[PDB]
């Protein structure tokens, strides 16, 4: 978007469950997890299922 | 005697959960009704319209406070008192306040923080806010210790313009919003030279007892707003009062009736459920190299072997703090361990390696390394096995779980997503504490033959054993407990599965 | 870090030690280069023109102090500083100024204790003292604990013409004698309101520490004349800092690089070898009831009784035994079956006989036997007095160990003294901890000379005075050396069981 | 002139010396044989 912006994607992924996105301001990449999943890299599960 | 509302806490830095309504039902759910504040607290990508009402309760945060790509005007965090800053964001700070806004159109305006009188660590940090007012003029030399000032490297703006300049009985002009109501409140910088702490005017009659962080409402212990370290029923104290107090002319330990036990920053009469009573009057989660663990008459309490069991540190704490997961390389430190102090992780990443962090796949193979592992004193999360792996052999002789520490604050044991078709935890007899959620394995067949609640030992506990594999194809494909297990059912087909 | 000179102080009360002249000397010899007084400071009977300048280098009495019946003039305490008041006289003084003075109304002038600023313990009490100066304009208030200022007894009715003005520049006429350097020195009465304690001026940046005792000369905690409670090398301490500090973030509990021990009223680096160490980083005399001390690596430390295990004894000055003086038919009812005293035996001739300021009855001899199964005692072994009917010291034949935690007057943990013993008989001894030795004015004992004392002894400075006991010449004239068997290193006795090795 | 006589001298006060009144402080006192110490004069001065 606009405070975002590709991602190069590496062979492991940055984030394993949502996507990589990279944010201008801070210059460095965060996530969007997919439904179901918590963590600063969407790691986890949330068991709160 | 007084408790507050405590909760949980979040890291998913500058992460989104889903959608934006998504993200914030999350929020909403994680600090609904709370006061203090265990982990961070991370406000992020709040937009529009979105209600933050509830925040207003939060009176302390342990970790960081960061609040950022917030659209949403205004952020009411109006009692938050301290921000201890026990862990930090980004490595130096304690509050980050960054990019409060989309395309130079809104963003954030008002932060309303005319409570926060303290961060005992970190420095703070203000970043691309367009939008923010009134926070520019704040004395931050006021709010953070001075060993941290430095480490500053803020920048503020007024690209929205609609700021109305602080209230005129505001102090040298310094405020956290319009009103008289959000004036900076000064209890550092003002202070009488034979003060300390904190104080409450600059009268050498004003000041507070040094246990007092934030200000005060009297020169005494029970008059502070919040504590410094340890709080005692109304009282702050640098440490909570011994069980036992040496005797100078006795050269013996006489019992102190007004004795307590340390547990986080509280003392209390008796240490809670579940957790381990010391010598030194403290409850703790785990021993020394030294002692073990000895209740059935009393409280689990430690002591001191020579033939001590290998009791190794678990992911998360220890040389695996930010350690995602039991990988290649760390795979080698749980050597021959027969107990882990804290929390064991297998996520997927595990078996893929993972680059962004220099680790190498997993041989599968290794894992057989845990079969050492008797107990686990924190949580046991799985979210993902070795490929062609019927069940979770590596853990067969794993006896106890007892759940000190939980995943999410809730869970104990967390088995998801996996291929196993049966779990074969063939030695887990005990579950101390903490739910049990054992969900989409597709193609796990006996679960819900065993009676778990046999294994719990704390009231509460529950299960969440659903989305795995079909009874009744289960039944068709003839997957269920041996012939002689009428008992509390079976780990799976075999026979020596049975409980 | 200990910075001062200490001594034991006396117990005598108003008791005199014959004639004045060898009163006098006991006094000059038990404090002549004392700075702490470890017990009580018991000036007495001191007569006129008896040199007592010795008394300047006192400085802090943790007992009491008994100023009574001298008709000297000038008691010299100008350097005390504080009486704890750990023990009291008479049950309520910690300081007792009383009937300095003889026939013709001579006697007692000039007490200066122009820096007695503290008497953390205990009340006052000055009377009779018909030649005493100034004192009566000193201010109590801002040297005595508000807790005992109604508790006290003043008074120092004299001859006012003897005695001369304070100064002009003494705080409300309140001087110690004549001259400036006697002005009551105060630092409580005077404090700027907002402080807790003592302070060194009326100024709110003049006070002291909460910790500091009499005064300071400075705001800080290292800045203390004296300490109130412990004393961790330069600082004045409420505890001594935990080896352990618990950790609200973690949980769990970390090292403190900080972390002492304590001992007595000092923050030590390490426990004393003879000294138990508890699991509250602290040195203890002895062990719960259900417990027992347990050798590792070279510290001493307690351990839970795996059953009904082995039976301790509260000795003599401990417990219910505080105020007796020795083991006799009262106590006797409470040592069957001991193996092990924890505190001190004291055997004195009132045992036998029988005391009636007590209501205590004879004693039957036979019955010290029981001790026969004591193989420890914690602390020391004083003996005056000892059956007639035996030849050794036999119901201590399967004693072993005395550590002397505790000392007769605070230098031996082994005192055989004027027996009628013809040996020892100490067969099972095996250690004296700590503590010297004597033994003395046993006219017939003929082999305390034989053992290589030093080899019993595991503390660093421990000697033996073993002296006017029946004569080495004369033992041999009549045979009783050491038994030919023992060939080694002396004997307890004559048979060849007495043998060391 | 300080000193009286002591009471009822059964058994006897002082272990080691000869017991006095105190007429003025009204209370018995002691004078040890040399060589002892103490209230009651009950301890040798094992200091020599
Ligand atoms: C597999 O296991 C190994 C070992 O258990 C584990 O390695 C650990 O990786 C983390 C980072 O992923 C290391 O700790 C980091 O070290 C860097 C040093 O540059 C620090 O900067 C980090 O601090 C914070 O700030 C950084 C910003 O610059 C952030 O990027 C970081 O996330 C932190 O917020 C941080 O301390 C750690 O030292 C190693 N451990 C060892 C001994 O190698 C690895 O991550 C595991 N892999 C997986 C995916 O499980
Ligand atoms: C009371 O104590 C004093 C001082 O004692 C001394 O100092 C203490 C701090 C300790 O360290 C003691 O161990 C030490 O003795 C006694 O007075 C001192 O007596 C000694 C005699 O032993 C004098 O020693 C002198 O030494 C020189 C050589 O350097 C000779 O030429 C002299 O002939 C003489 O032997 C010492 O001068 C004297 N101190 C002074 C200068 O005042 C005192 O005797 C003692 N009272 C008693 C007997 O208990
Ligand atoms: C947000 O939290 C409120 C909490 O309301 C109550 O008071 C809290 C201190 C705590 O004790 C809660 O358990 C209490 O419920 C929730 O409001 C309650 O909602 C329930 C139904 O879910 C209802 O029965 C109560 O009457 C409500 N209490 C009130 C406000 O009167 C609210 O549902 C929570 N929403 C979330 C999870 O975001
Ligand atoms: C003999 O032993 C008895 C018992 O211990 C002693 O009696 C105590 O005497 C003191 C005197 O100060 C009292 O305070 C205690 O209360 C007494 N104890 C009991 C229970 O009677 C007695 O003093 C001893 N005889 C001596 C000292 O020679
Ligand atoms: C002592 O004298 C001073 C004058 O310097 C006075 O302030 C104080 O009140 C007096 N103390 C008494 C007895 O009240
Ligand atoms: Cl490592
Ligand atoms: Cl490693
Ligand atoms: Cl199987
Ligand atoms: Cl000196
Ligand atoms: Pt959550
Ligand atoms: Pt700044
Ligand atoms: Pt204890
Ligand atoms: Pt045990
Ligand atoms: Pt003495
Ligand atoms: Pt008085």
């Amino acid at each position: 978007v606009s405070h975002f912006n590709d991602c190069p994607d590496s062979h492991t992924q940055f984030c394993f469950h949502g996507t990589c996105r990279f944010l201008v301001q801070e210059d460095k990449p965060a996530c969007v997890c997919h439904s179901g999943y918590v963590g600063a890299r969407c790691e986890h599960a949330d068991l709160l299922a | 005697l007084e408790e507050k509302k405590v909760c949980q806490g979040t890291s998913n830095k500058l992460t989104q959960l889903g959608t934006f309504e998504d993200h914030f039902l999350s929020l909403q759910r994680m600090f609904n009704n709370c006061e203090v504040v265990l982990g961070n607290l991370e406000i992020t990508y709040v937009q529009r319209n979105y209600d933050l009402s509830f925040l207003k309760t939060i009176q302390e945060v342990a970790g960081y406070v960061l609040i950022a790509l917030n659209t949403v005007e205004r952020i009411p965090l109006e009692n938050l008192q301290i921000i201890r800053g026990n862990m930090y964001y980004e490595n130096s700070y304690a509050l980050a306040v960054l990019s409060n806004y989309d395309a130079n159109k809104t963003g954030l305006k008002e932060l309303p923080m005319r409570n926060l009188q303290e961060i005992l660590h970190g420095a703070v940090r203000f970043s691309n806010n367009p939008a923010l007012c009134n926070v520019e003029s704040i004395q931050w030399r006021d709010i953070v210790s001075s060993d941290f000032l430095s480490n500053m490297s803020m920048d503020f703006q007024n690209h929205l313009g609609s700021c109305q300049k602080c209230d005129p009985s505001c102090p040298n002009g310094s405020c956290w919003g319009a009103g008289e109501e959000n004036c900076q409140k000064l209890t550092k910088i003002i202070c009488a030279q034979q003060c300390s702490g904190r104080c409450r005017g600059k009268s050498p009659s004003d000041c507070c007892h040094n246990q007092c962080a934030a200000g005060c409402t009297g020169p005494r212990e029970s008059d502070c707003l919040v504590c410094r370290k340890f709080r005692d029923e109304a009282t702050c104290k640098d440490t909570c009062p011994p069980l036992m107090l040496y005797n100078p002319t006795t050269y013996q330990m006489d019992v102190n009736p007004e004795g307590k036990y340390s547990f986080g920053a509280t003392c209390v009469k008796k240490c809670p459920r579940n957790y381990v009573v010391t010598d030194h009057g403290s409850c703790v989660r785990a021993c020394g190299a030294d002692s073990y663990e000895m209740e059935e008459d009393g409280v689990r309490k430690c002591k001191k072997c020579g033939p001590c069991r290998k009791v190794c540190n678990g992911i998360g704490i220890g040389e695996f703090k930010d350690s995602l997961s039991i990988n290649a390389t760390n795979i080698k430190h749980f050597k021959n361990c027969t107990s882990i102090s804290g929390d064991l992780h297998i996520l997927p990443v595990a078996f893929r390696g993972d680059s962004f962090t220099h680790t190498p796949p997993l041989d599968p193979q290794e894992l057989d390394i845990l079969k050492t592992v008797k107990e686990i004193t924190g949580f046991l999360l799985i979210q993902a096995w070795p490929e062609n792996r019927t069940d979770l052999h590596a853990f067969e002789n794993l006896e106890i779980i007892r759940g000190r520490t939980k995943q999410h604050g809730q869970f104990s044991l967390a088995v998801v997503s996996l291929n196993i078709t049966s779990l074969g935890l063939r030695s887990l007899k005990e579950i101390s504490d903490g739910d049990v959620i054992i969900s989409g394995n597709k193609n796990l067949c006996y679960a819900n033959t065993i009676n778990w609640k046999k294994l719990f030992g704390t009231s509460g506990q529950k299960t969440k054993i659903i989305s795995n594999r079909g009874e009744n194809s289960c039944k068709a494909t003839g997957q269920v407990c041996h012939a002689l297990c009428s008992p509390e059912g079976c780990w799976g087909p075999e026979p020596r599965d049975c409980v």
